[PDB]
RNA sequence: CUGACUGGGGCCUGUAGAGCACUGAUAGGGCUAGGGGGCCCACCAGCCUACCAAACCCUGUCAAACUCCGAAGGGUCCCAG
RNA sequence: CGCCUCCUAAAAGGUAACGGAGGCGCCCAAAGGUCCCCUCAGGCGGGACGGAAAUCCGCCGGAGAGCGCAAGGGUAGAAGGGGGCCUGACUGCGAGGCCUGCAAGCCGAGCAGGGGCGAAAGCCGGGCCUAGUGAACCGGUGGUCCCGUGUGGAAGGGCCAU
RNA sequence: UCCCCCGUGCCCAUAGCGGCGUGGAACCACCCGUUCCCAUUCCGAACACGGAAGUGAAACGCGCCAGCGCCGAUGGUACUGGGCGGGCGACCGCCUGGGAGAGUAGGUCGGUGCGGGGGA
RNA sequence: CGCGGGGUGGAGCAGCCUGGUAGCUCGUCGGGCUCAUAACCCGAAGGUCGUCGGUUCAAAUCCGGCCCCCGCAACCA
RNA sequence: GCCCGGAUAGCUCAGGGUAGAGCAGGGGAUUGAAAAUCCCCGUGUCCUUGGUUCGAUUCCGAGUCCGGGCACCA
């Protein structure tokens, strides 16, 4: 039974999935610390009373309520509200 | 388009806005130099001062100082003592330095 | 034959083939044209077979239009080998066609000699046609 | 880390004792690296001089 | 300030001319000089010495105001170029500084150039400015054969606040640029 | 009593479809930097293209690794069953 | 054969095949911190040598340039370019989270010590970000002076650092 | 309370490009200077300081214009959650709920908060 | 579309690894010696590196597709 | 990581009081020439820095680079 030689692919390879996109919602109780968005860059901006780390992550600086805001030219923004 | 003094008013406001103090513009113009603290949260002036205000003249440096003394004193009068410095397109030099110094002699806290 | 001359990647996946034609429903160019009623892959040789039967039709005159233009790869593995080893070569290229699109058009040419040419090239498609005439609905949109 | 991008500590230059560890390309910046780094042990920032690793 | 020919004759002779010639209802419609600047824009001096000096030095006495590097933007095989390498000197005449120049580069340099049969009618902007090219530096009277080493030319950048060409052709020529058509 | 599922409310998303603004592909025509084509010139010009050649303009299209757009849905939090 | 980026992936996350394409196993003493300033590519017109492209001038130009290197995301209201002073490319910790079978990986405000820059508000626990990596065992080296087999030492270990 | 200007926000082009008209008493700008503070990889261009003869030429502010840009219905369609059929398939159709993109009509040469100077 | 190697003056071979520099022998052309030829001696010319495309400031050199040319393999059934 | 060594003219190699020799290269003598031969001629911080000595190739230290060798590898 004759079986034909094959080639092969030179592809097959793809990197660990990142887990990448917002953590948590407007309206959501958060506390000072709780990361909100896992992002590249700054499709979010840190707004009222959150930070960003090194990797643009963004974080929450009070307990509060998370709240988002479409800025248009000046970028997504999102927000924590002192409760 | 913006130009370089857009995009240095831009520069260091941003970075002051941040911190989230009562900030201290200032106007220079060729004539006068004039101050208002502002509650960006608000968008809200609460207290302001100015050359043409005062009808102050002389020394652009001298009247420089005068006005942030006075800003100063009606400042203090409200409650208002912490505040940041807003320098805007300005280098942080003569008239707006006095003024500057001023305030702070005042009472001002920055 | 027809095909792209140079290409983003070398190999597509593999179509759907749902749904009217997305545009090109319209006679655009021509007096008379020729409309797919199915779905199909459309080879370049069935296109290159298609136009020269309406060159030698036209015996040289005429205008023809063609408005489908094969941009697919389209693989294939080399015969009798097992699954698996990654994708086949690039064996040629098809044009994704979808009932409702404007194949074909000519002019310059009597209505019998269009009607006619527009025949002989369906009978060179893998899938249903019919011939259509420039009307005012055509030069509305 | 390479042959030419070396690993070496930082060694307080008043109290003797090995503090960081850090890398330098030793071809681009032959000469040892001097920097104010501070102590644990001197409870205070000094002078810190490279050493081999 | 200070009191140059060409500069009291800009407003004496010149602004007047220009306004019955032209019909300027403002003051500061009528066309005014604005800078000079002045480019060497050298490239032997890549790497084959920093010969930069000898001829800042020279612009240096032209101009009375001192050259600043240029500097290669991007890297340029062909050219023999790494990005950053010192490929020029630039200097911005402006004001007085600036009339002297002009004074001396219509009285004495321009002259002394061979050949010289006027400057290109041809070379201005389009929207109001000129520039020419000199081939020589020693055809300006603080250079000297003796003090020079090689010959190097230069672009001269002359701004003007003139909106048209034809408005800048004007001012130029009246104050004394000879034109060769 | 917090559950699956469900009502209302906010936020998140880039698929279906579509589009061509970006990245590429692309049919017909016009205007066109580099020419070939070439009555030809090199004394220094040219000049003419029912041919290929960027950009632009008009007509017409295609795309998992294109998107000026963009659903139905899906997720998550709060209140309620 | 581990790692990164894109697609496949069905608009949360995740998601397979000997599915479609690429990259990494470094680098940087500034390409790091901070303060101050600056704004690209390209098109067209102008200019000795000088060209498609060196440097210069004008006009237009929202980012198509640049950001060391793949790709994607991000970005001139800088993350890009220049300069001054500098070493936070910290020590002792660490609320709270992301992710996740474990183990690991990631982000982190704030407190203290002693500092860098800034008039100040403030920023700084390397680098626009996501690859540039290797658990434990066994041993080397610096320090610490914790154990030291009757006792004092020593041999040898432990701890911190590498 | 209303008009003008200055400063500072907010909406994030219905706010822009272009064309034009207009404003200097005040305010702003250019401007006059470069002694002084400070400044140019050169340049008082910029940054800065001291000024007040001039000009609204530039910039800026306010108006008018729909050429470009930008916004953009209604209606119909594509697609689709859920429910059903059809075709050997490629694929198609019905019910119910949801409903684009393109394009058409059309709209737009901004709207608004706070403070300060001036005016009626 | 099983796995290798190769393509550069007219012939046969370096240069590729490590990007910037095309080299060696013969051959070819001009002169010389000889009565003449060969040998020999003195000079010189000729290669944009199979090709298209990419990376890069820069490609014979590095990466991907295509063309061409030799070599190996094709076992258990 | 350790012991042993070297670096000296372009290549090779010899060396407390010198900076050497051979080959490569320059012409000149030689033949018909390729040479062999004969001649003269150049070509050094003796790797860098301290230190020794009246002096430095030497001796010493110290680092740079390249030789050898030894042991190792969690
Ligand atoms: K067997
Ligand atoms: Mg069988
Ligand atoms: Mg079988
Ligand atoms: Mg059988
Ligand atoms: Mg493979
Ligand atoms: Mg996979
Ligand atoms: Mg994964
Ligand atoms: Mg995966
Ligand atoms: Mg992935
Ligand atoms: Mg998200
Ligand atoms: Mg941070
Ligand atoms: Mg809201
Ligand atoms: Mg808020
Ligand atoms: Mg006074
Ligand atoms: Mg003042
Ligand atoms: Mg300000
Ligand atoms: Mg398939
Ligand atoms: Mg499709
Ligand atoms: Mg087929
Ligand atoms: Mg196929
Ligand atoms: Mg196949
Ligand atoms: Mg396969
Ligand atoms: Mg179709
Ligand atoms: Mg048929
Ligand atoms: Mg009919
Ligand atoms: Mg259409
Ligand atoms: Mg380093
Ligand atoms: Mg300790
Ligand atoms: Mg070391
Ligand atoms: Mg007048
Ligand atoms: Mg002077
Ligand atoms: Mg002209
Ligand atoms: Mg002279
Ligand atoms: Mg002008
Ligand atoms: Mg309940
Ligand atoms: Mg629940
Ligand atoms: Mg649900
Ligand atoms: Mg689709
Ligand atoms: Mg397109
Ligand atoms: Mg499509
Ligand atoms: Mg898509
Ligand atoms: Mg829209
Ligand atoms: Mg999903
Ligand atoms: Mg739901
Ligand atoms: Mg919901
Ligand atoms: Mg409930
Ligand atoms: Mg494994
Ligand atoms: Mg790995
Ligand atoms: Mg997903
Ligand atoms: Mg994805
Ligand atoms: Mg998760
Ligand atoms: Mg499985
Ligand atoms: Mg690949
Ligand atoms: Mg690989
Ligand atoms: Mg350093
Ligand atoms: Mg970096
Ligand atoms: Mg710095
Ligand atoms: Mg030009
Ligand atoms: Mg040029
Ligand atoms: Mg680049
Ligand atoms: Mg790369
Ligand atoms: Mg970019
Ligand atoms: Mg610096
Ligand atoms: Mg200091
Ligand atoms: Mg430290
Ligand atoms: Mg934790
Ligand atoms: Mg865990
Ligand atoms: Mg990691
Ligand atoms: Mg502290
Ligand atoms: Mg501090
Ligand atoms: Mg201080
Ligand atoms: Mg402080
Ligand atoms: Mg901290
Ligand atoms: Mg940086
Ligand atoms: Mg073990
Ligand atoms: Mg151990
Ligand atoms: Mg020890
Ligand atoms: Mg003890
Ligand atoms: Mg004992
Ligand atoms: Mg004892
Ligand atoms: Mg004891
Ligand atoms: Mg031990
Ligand atoms: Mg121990
Ligand atoms: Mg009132
Ligand atoms: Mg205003
Ligand atoms: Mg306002
Ligand atoms: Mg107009
Ligand atoms: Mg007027
Ligand atoms: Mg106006
Ligand atoms: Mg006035
Ligand atoms: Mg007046
Ligand atoms: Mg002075
Ligand atoms: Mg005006
Ligand atoms: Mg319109
Ligand atoms: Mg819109
Ligand atoms: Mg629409
Ligand atoms: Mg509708
Ligand atoms: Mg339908
Ligand atoms: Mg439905
Ligand atoms: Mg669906
Ligand atoms: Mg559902
Ligand atoms: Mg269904
Ligand atoms: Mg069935
Ligand atoms: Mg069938
Ligand atoms: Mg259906
Ligand atoms: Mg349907
Ligand atoms: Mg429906
Ligand atoms: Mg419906
Ligand atoms: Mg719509
Ligand atoms: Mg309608
Ligand atoms: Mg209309
Ligand atoms: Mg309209
Ligand atoms: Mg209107
Ligand atoms: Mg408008
Ligand atoms: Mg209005
Ligand atoms: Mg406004
Ligand atoms: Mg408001
Ligand atoms: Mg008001
Ligand atoms: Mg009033
Ligand atoms: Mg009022
Ligand atoms: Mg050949
Ligand atoms: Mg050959
Ligand atoms: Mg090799
Ligand atoms: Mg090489
Ligand atoms: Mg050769
Ligand atoms: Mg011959
Ligand atoms: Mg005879
Ligand atoms: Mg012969
Ligand atoms: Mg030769
Ligand atoms: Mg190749
Ligand atoms: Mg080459
Ligand atoms: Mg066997
Ligand atoms: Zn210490």
């Amino acid at each position: 039974a004759h079986k034909k030689g094959l080639g092969s692919t030179r592809n097959g390879r793809d990197s660990q999935a990142k887990r990448l996109g917002v953590k948590r919602y407007e309206g959501q109780v958060v506390r000072a610390g709780n990361i909100l968005v896992r992002q590249r860059g700054t499709r979010f901006k840190p707004g009222k009373n959150v930070g960003m780390g090194r990797d643009f992550t963004l974080f929450a600086l009070v307990d509060g309520v998370v709240e988002f805001q479409d800025r248009g030219r000046l970028g997504r923004y999102v927000h924590v509200r002192p409760l | 388009r913006l130009t370089a003094y857009e995009r240095r008013k831009f520069r260091v406001r941003n970075r002051i806005k941040r911190t989230g103090r009562l900030r201290l513009s200032v106007f220079r113009s060729l004539k006068h130099i004039y101050a208002q603290i502002i509650d960006d949260e608000k968008g809200v002036t609460l207290v302001s001062a100015s050359s043409l205000a005062l009808k102050l003249k002389g020394n652009k440096t001298e009247v420089a100082r005068q006005v942030g003394r006075a800003l100063a004193e009606k400042a203090l009068a409200l409650g208002i003592k912490q505040v940041a410095f807003d320098r805007g397109p300005y280098k942080y030099h003569g008239r707006v330095k006095a003024l500057a110094e001023g305030a702070r002699e005042g009472g001002l806290e920055f | 034959m027809l095909m792209p001359r140079r290409m983003k990647y070398r190999k597509q996946q593999r179509g759907r083939l749902k749904g009217a034609t997305k545009g090109g429903d319209y006679v655009a160019f021509g007096d008379y044209g020729l409309v797919a009623l199915e779905p199909a892959w459309i080879t370049a040789q069935q296109i290159e077979a298609a136009r020269v039967a309406m060159v030698r039709h036209f015996r040289r005159g005429g205008k023809i239009f063609i408005r489908i233009f094969p941009d697919k790869p389209y693989t294939k593995k080399p015969l009798e080998v097992r699954m698996g080893k990654g994708k086949g070569n690039v064996e040629g290229y098809v044009a994704v066609v979808k009932p409702g699109r404007v194949m074909f058009e000519v002019a310059g040419v009597t209505e019998e000699q269009a009607m006619e040419a527009l025949r002989i090239a369906g009978h060179k498609l893998p899938i249903k046609t019919k011939i259509v005439r420039r009307d005012a609905y055509d030069e509305a949109q | 880390a390479s042959e030419v991008r070396i690993k070496l500590l930082l060694e307080c230059t008043e109290c003797k004792r090995r503090n960081y560890a850090t890398e330098k390309n030793k071809r681009n910046t032959p000469n040892k690296l001097e920097l104010r780094k501070y102590c644990p042990w001197c409870r205070k920032h000094t002078v810190h001089r490279e050493v081999k690793i | 300030p200070l009191d140059v020919a060409l500069k009291r004759k800009y407003y004496e002779e010149v602004r007047p001319e220009l306004i019955r010639r032209f019909g300027y209802q403002n003051v500061w419609e009528v066309p005014r000089l604005e800078k000079v600047v002045i480019n060497q824009g050298l490239g032997e001096a890549k790497e084959d010495a920093r010969i930069l000096e000898k001829a800042a030095q020279e612009l240096a006495l032209i101009t009375g105001q001192k050259p600043a590097v240029t500097r290669a933007k991007k890297s340029i095989s062909n050219f023999k170029l790494r990005k950053g390498m010192p490929i020029g000197l630039r200097v911005t005449l402006r004001r007085d500084r600036m009339w002297i120049f002009l004074e001396k580069l219509l009285n004495v340099a321009l002259p002394r150039i061979r050949d010289f049969r006027g400057l290109n009618p041809n070379s201005f902007d389009g929207r109001g400015n000129y520039n020419l090219g000199l081939r020589e530096q020693l055809i300006f009277p603080e250079i000297t054969y003796d003090m020079v080493d090689a010959l190097r030319g230069m672009d001269i950048a002359v701004v003007t606040t003139a909106e048209t060409d034809e408005e800048a052709r004007a001012l130029l020529e009246l104050l004394g640029f000879p034109f060769r058509k």
